[PDB]
């Protein structure tokens, strides 16, 4: 069976311009496994993410965490793509400081 | 105050060319601590948390030997399994394995358990007994009826009760400062206007360990679920969990509400209100 | 520690 992935993009800590924190895309809930997933910086690709190892949940649907290092500022705009063989086209799911 | 140990093992064949991805991580609890994986350069079990890398060079060259082994039979299985289906060759599938066991707030063993899942559905499992076995289809049925011969209940049974919980209590002493203690989640409340009448209340959960938690709202001192929104748990990627709770209230009523955070971190359950 | 013997499907 397939799957589609839950989304969500935060950071780890409170966001405060100017501060050094972390960019986290958390995908869930998805099957099968191979899956794209890439952060934005103002439309753009970041170079620096990493992820999770691959895990799963009590129903065998699988989970990762993608981030990276970052600074936000009042005007730097930060987002989440994914791409899954269950989406039509790429999903994107932009940063919001109050979620 | 129960403990538990996991392994999850997770195989991808790749008839393009090759043999399938093979992905392998432990867990004590919510922490994971080893991890394998068939793409990496060491082709070696790995560490993953700071206490397991107490242990010398004949833990790393057993786990990375039995790991090893799994995969392989990993990769046998995907084969019988396109065949017990069916299935052509050309198409990509996937085979999860979880095992582990747990040990009661006695620090006894108080389960055991044993599953395997094709394509994202159960296949078999070892029931709670640990003797008789779980078959989803008939496909399963000729597994069960394979294992069931060869006696493969019994030999688990021997693991998940020794074996596996011994192993769980060395863990749980070597990485006490960590796996022992338990990290309250740090709770505030924010305010955003929606409209000129309405506002929304959101209820964080900030940087707590495990993950297990309940947050739930109150509407003088009743259970309110409509007009409200919870999202799922998620990592904060240093080990710590978050989760939040919102409502949407009627501007200059927001005292009526109260967000109750539950968690075992907590001597006594936490009780917000808004300002 | 992990399982030391593993049966196939």
């Amino acid at each position: 069976i397939q799957r589609t992935p839950k989304i969500q993009v935060y950071s780890r800590h409170p966001a405060e311009n100017g501060k050094s924190n972390f960019l986290n895309c958390y995908v869930s809930g998805f099957h099968p496994s191979d899956i794209e997933v890439d952060l934005l910086k103002n439309g753009e690709r970041i170079e620096k993410v990493e992820h999770s190892d691959l895990s799963f949940s009590k129903d065998w649907s699988f989970y990762l965490l993608y981030y990276t290092e970052f600074t936000p500022t009042e005007k730097d705009e930060y987002a989440c793509r994914v791409n899954h063989v269950t989406l039509s086209q790429p999903k994107i799911v932009k940063w919001d400081r109050d979620m | 105050g129960s403990h538990s140990m996991r392994y999850f093992f997770t195989s991808v064949s790749r008839p393009g060319r090759g043999e399938p991805r093979f992905i392998a991580v432990g867990y004590v609890d919510d922490t994971q601590f080893v991890r394998f994986d068939s793409d990496a350069a060491s082709q070696r079990m790995e560490p993953r948390a700071p206490w397991i890398e107490q242990e010398g060079p004949e833990y790393w060259d057993g786990e990375t030997r039995k790991v090893k082994a799994h995969s392989q039979t990993h990769r046998v299985d995907l084969g019988t399994l396109r065949g017990y289906y069916n299935q052509s060759e050309a198409g990509s599938h996937t085979v999860q394995r979880m095992y582990g066991c747990d040990v009661g707030s006695d620090w006894r063993f108080l389960r055991g358990y044993h599953q395997y899942a094709y394509d994202g559905k159960d296949y078999i499992a070892l029931k709670e007994d640990l003797r008789s076995w779980t078959a989803a289809d008939m496909a399963a049925q000729t597994t069960k009826h394979k294992w069931e011969a060869a006696h493969v209940a019994e030999q688990l049974r021997a693991y998940l009760e020794g074996t596996c919980v011994e192993w769980l209590r060395r863990y749980l002493e070597n990485g006490k400062e960590t796996l022992q203690r338990t990290d309250a989640p740090k709770t505030h409340m924010t305010h955003h206007a929606v409209s000129d009448h309405e506002a929304t209340l959101r209820c964080w959960a900030l940087s707590f360990y495990p993950a297990e938690i309940t947050l739930t709202w109150q509407r003088d001192g009743e259970d309110q679920t409509q007009d409200t929104e919870l999202v799922e748990t998620r990592p904060a990627g240093d080990g710590t969990f978050q989760k939040w709770a919102a409502v949407v209230v009627p501007s200059g009523q927001e005292q009526r509400y109260t967000c109750h955070v539950q968690h075992e971190g907590l001597p006594k359950p936490l009780t917000l209100r808004w300002e | 520690s992990l399982y030391n013997t593993i049966a196939t499907l």
